């Protein structure tokens, strides 16, 4: 049970994100010990809320430790489709957490009154944000993506929240703007992942599988094609299955191999090609 | 016992079609392949297409435009048939089964020598040779054929319709002045020759010629 | 297209001894591990025989002397002991890329010990005479090696317009050689000269061996 | 656009989701109605809540029509992974709401002021449960648990707050005590959601993995086999890929029938085996 | 195990006619659509010979008179036409499940005219009384059907306790019968008696054929 | 020319080893299966193994306890072991060849009659047999040679070393005594016997025999 912390500690992502929430947890810490008093009507509410973020990135944090774990009997595959789970589960709570921060803002907007610890809050984020930045092999893509948007998205919540501080020297039309701005800017990150859950043809190999289709249809020997099935598995591995019929004399050895190197041409890592002879 | 036999015409005019039944038998066409290839002098050996099982059928690069193959499984017999025909299309046209699961050709058959020019069929003339003088025989004494002024390819000379298929020297054909001389020279022991008659059985298939020769000394 | 080179173009080999064919391939032909190259033997007149398949594979019915290995572009046809009846033109066929492509045959010579030539000569027939032409042949059978030179000689005078040599190919019997020797002449040409002699040079003897008639 | 309705129409499950969403939103439009006065303080809190179970149940009826879509190019497999998105999600978002009751009973205890309303809804969810009752084929397996989850999560939920009610005439212990409950109910769905989509070997079919190797292995011809994958694909279609490494004159015919009777027999629906023919 | 019937057990067929044999399985055959039955033809004296693959694919180099359809349980090998030289036993084999199973051979014996056969007797030789026993063969060659009989008589008296007899098998060239018949005795039994007689009967003839010697 | 051929004991002591050597001929046993089939009199044809190229192999059901298969791919070569034979184990023991890429066997080899009994080896005992009388003399005369006590199976009757293979009639042995008697006849022109002298050979791989028998007439 130790020896999980020395295995964070070895790669530097995890590294980064374990500090952030140590970081984040240390503010909490904080913003309780400040809201023991009577003043902690939306104290509460936004440490609850800043709970939510810890346990994301916990979530995140778990997935890319685990995505490095080797294979077993019972995942044949790994664990690297972690990493795509993270990034639907981040795109989950983002969307959560933006109609929770639109309803904060119709209850602060409904119920007049937390002015200095969102300054706080705005520094520890501005700090996470120039901490993190982007720009079977290398499982690790979509982990960066989720922290991202989760923070730029608390960013734009301590900004709201300021410019609502700045308005009263409407908070609810600021806090509405933003959660849309929020929602449509995980709106990519979320269809993606949908997409590489749905079991869907890679965006990146969709147009190339008629070609290949056309090509291994001018093959010697070959007759028929049918039921054809490719998907991500990670970030770039296309796992693909494909059923070849063949005439009764038809060369099994070199319509394999030739079928391989051309789904291999096309980015196909994994490919799995059953021939089967046609009767007559 | 699987054979392999093509029937087509040894001379086609320029710019016509050429066409080749290669009758098989030994084997079905419904689960085996048929390659045509054909060598020439020039060029060496050449792949010109191949049909499957039920039809389906893959041509060369090069011959893709004006080659068509047929096949009719009933009668084993699979149709090759070429058009626009030219001077560098006179080869040995093979009909070779495909080797079972494999890329290669296993069993072949006899081809067919297509000769492409506007000359015109000649039937052979067949003269017999005889020693000029009968002195100094010794035991193995040497009598030939000689084939002369025939048109296209081929002739098949052949000595006692094959009884005598020992010492024989087909010598390949020459051109000369749009005509092509063959001769054939076989050795017999001194005792067999006159006293055993000898013949040498000349077949030209284009001109549809069986002439038979009978050897006469002097 | 993948264009096979065959070196050597002639190779001369003894008997009972070990000759080596070599294709190399332009691009590779391995396909996961196979490698689809095809050895075919094509004797004179006669279709091509299927002798390797897969370039390591014998082809069922074949003798146990043929030995074929390789990789990728280098691939080499062994063959071990050679007997005259491997005396042959050998072509590499490649079946990894459509189309299929033949390289250059090698033609395989049996060395053997050096034979005199069995000249003969025959005059024209009767019915030679009657066609307006006249044909003389002189037949040298069973020699080796394959070079070899004719002259012919009318009235003691030398001609060389009328020449016609044909070379059989080597022998799978006896691994010799046979070339016959033709001379065309017309009626005036062959009545105004009598005697006739048939020149053969060979390595084998310095003295050229004579065959004449008088006609 | 239209035909949608008509769709949704066809299946019975879609009609009783559509129903259910129908009553909710008009819950929520007397529960809005009522709350217009001063007396909205937890009235917009709840409402929103109900809003969230609302979009819940809306997901959950979109996946539900979707699943029975056909398969195109883009999506070879169809949508069948629709109902285990749906499942993944809805676990999520139960989650999600067992920790705002948690937050949301904290602020009652903390702040002292809905004794009717309450009841509406308790009315209205039992109502749900009496109707809901459960006891490439058939792919609808998970709506129904992940709805029924939810609805006694309400139920649930509603109980505790008339728990509260009777107290008044402590609110956060059972409230924590039956966001744990309800937390805990769900873990079991959440996990086979998770398996499902981490490409894991089917639970019902590792135990019949060893004995189909041996029996393939002992099969005429065959000589290694390596690179086994199986996973489900939404509710017991279990997709499996395999490699073979047979002799180089082995049988292909034969060893591909009997792999795959043998993967048949133990309830693999699509099996792609692929033939190797081994150098020497 | 798989246990093949074949049906019927001997089978007689006239030239040039056509012939049924069917193979029945237990168990269905049949995986993905292919039939793994093969048949086997074994003349007298000779391993079994490969005919047809598959149920359906004739092997190389058979002729195309025999033709094979069937599916699951039910199979057929049909002969037509039926020459001489098809007189042998055929035998169906399933490779479906291990182990592989032969189903119970049928005998295909070829229908032509009656023939007589040609009785021939032969008295032991000089080593044969030296050795101190006796034997003497009656061989009937060239006969049809396989039905007949033969009565040894010694001296003018039946005896049937030394007789044997010994069948080959049909012909594949005139699709005939021979059989031996031999009778042991000792040296006492054979010198106590003089005239030695062979009788065939068959249906050919209701006169039985007699050979004999005095000796 | 693909040949397989046995050289295993053609008598074995009952609940002894039973040693079979299959060489191969004219194909590699790199790339192909040979399997391992025995026919009876009773139980026809019965399937007892198949050994795989590098060394894989499978048994029959029945056969597995007491079958051992094994292989050199240097010398082409594949040994047969059984232990424990009894008396229902005799049998002939095919080496077949498996099909290219199927489950049938194309190519078999002459089997070795294998005999299980506690009987001794007798070598063969030939006697020419010759007419009575030389009287009704026709165009055909039959001649024949009897085999008599000999043990255990087989004995190879041929008639001029293989020249007169025409009219011969290898009649099947039949036991009595504990012991084998087997005749053979042929059919002679009356011109060529007694003018041209005819013999029968009869060989005995058991007892390593190789008698040759004169016929003398009478
Ligand atoms: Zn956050
Ligand atoms: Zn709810």
């Amino acid at each position: 049970i130790s020896g999980w912390f020395r295995s964070i500690l070895s790669d530097k992502t995890s590294r980064n994100l374990f500090f952030f929430l140590c970081l984040n947890l240390s503010f909490a810490f904080v913003e309780l010990l400040y809201g023991i008093w009577s003043n902690c009507l939306g104290l509460i509410s936004d440490s609850f809320h800043m709970f939510f973020d810890s346990t994301a990135i916990l979530a995140g944090l778990a997935a890319s430790v685990i995505s490095k774990w080797r294979d077993n009997d019972a995942f044949s595959y790994g664990y690297v489709r972690a990493e795509v789970l993270a990034g639907f589960v981040n795109g989950l709570f983002l969307i959560f957490t933006a109609f929770f921060i639109f309803s904060e803002g119709v209850e602060r907007a409904l119920a007049p009154p937390l002015l200095l610890v969102s300054i706080l809050g705005f520094v520890v984020n501005l700090i996470g944000i120039f901490v993190f930045k982007h720009g079977t092999t290398g499982p690790s893509r979509q982990i960066l993506q989720g922290v991202f948007l989760h923070i730029l998205a608390d960013t734009l919540g301590s900004i709201g929240v300021i410019a609502s501080a700045i308005m009263m020297q409407a908070d609810p039309i600021c806090s509405i703007l933003i959660a849309i701005l929020i929602v449509v800017s995980v709106i990519p990150l979320l269809r993606e992942s949908v997409g590489i859950l749905m079991q869907r043809t890679p965006p990146l190999l969709e147009n190339s599988l008629p070609q290949c289709y056309q090509r291994v249809q001018q093959l010697q020997g070959v007759y028929s094609l049918q039921e054809q099935h490719f998907w991500t598995l990670c970030s770039d591995v296309y796992v693909g299955t494909l059923k070849l019929i063949v005439a009764p004399d038809a060369d099994a050895r070199w319509i394999l191999s030739q079928t391989h190197n051309i789904f291999t041409q096309a980015g196909v890592r994994q490919l799995y090609v059953q021939i089967d002879f046609a009767a007559m | 016992e699987v054979q392999l036999q093509e029937s087509g015409p040894g001379l086609v005019a320029p710019s016509q079609s050429l066409s080749i039944t290669c009758t098989v038998s030994g084997f079905s066409l419904t689960n085996y392949a048929v390659h045509w290839v054909r060598q020439s002098p020039g060029k060496g050996l050449e792949w010109l297409g191949v049909i499957w099982s039920n039809g389906r059928t893959d041509y060369n690069a090069a011959f893709i435009s004006r080659l068509s193959i047929s096949k009719d499984n009933s009668k084993s017999q699979v149709f090759f048939k070429m058009n626009s025909l030219q001077a560098d299309d006179t080869a040995i046209y093979y009909c070779a089964r495909k080797l079972a699961y494999e890329g290669a050709m296993d069993y072949w058959g006899q081809g067919t020598s297509v000769t492409v020019s506007s000359a015109k069929t000649t039937p052979p003339s067949v003269y017999p040779l005889a020693p000029g003088s009968a002195a100094q025989t010794n035991s193995m004494v040497t009598l030939g054929c000689l084939v002369k002024g025939y048109f296209p390819e081929p002739v098949t000379v052949t000595w006692n319709s094959g009884s005598l298929s020992s010492g024989v020297h087909t010598f390949p054909a020459v051109l000369q002045s749009d005509l092509y001389t063959l001769s054939s020279s076989v050795t017999v022991p001194s005792s067999t020759w006159p006293s055993e008659t000898v013949t040498c059985n000349v077949a030209h298939p284009a001109s549809s010629t069986k002439v038979d020769k009978k050897i006469v000394p002097r | 297209d993948i264009v096979l080179t065959q070196s050597p173009a002639s190779l001369a080999v003894s008997l009972r001894r070990r000759a080596t064919i070599s294709c190399r391939a332009s691009e590779s032909v391995d396909g996961y591990g196979h490698s689809f190259m095809h050895w075919y033997q094509q004797k004179s007149g006669q279709p091509p025989k299927l002798l390797i398949y897969r370039a390591s594979n014998l082809e069922s019915g074949v003798p146990a002397r043929f030995s074929g290995s390789g990789s990728r572009t280098d691939f080499t046809l062994t063959i071990d002991p050679v007997e005259a009846d491997d005396a042959a033109t050998y072509y590499c066929q490649q079946s990894n890329e459509d189309p299929y492509t033949f390289g250059s045959g090698t033609k395989l010579e049996i060395k053997r010990a050096d034979a005199a030539p069995t000249v003969s000569i025959f005059p024209p027939s009767s019915e030679q005479l009657t066609s307006g032409g006249a044909s003389v042949v002189c037949f040298l059978n069973n020699f080796y090696p394959k070079d070899i030179n004719v002259k012919w000689k009318i009235d003691g005078s030398e001609r060389q317009n009328g020449v016609l040599n044909s070379w059989t190919d080597q022998d799978s019997k006896d691994s010799t050689y046979s070339m016959s020797s033709t001379l065309t002449l017309t009626k005036d040409e062959y009545e105004r000269h009598n005697s006739y002699t048939c020149e053969a040079t060979h390595k084998t003897s310095t003295s050229p061996i004579v065959k004449s008639f008088n006609r």
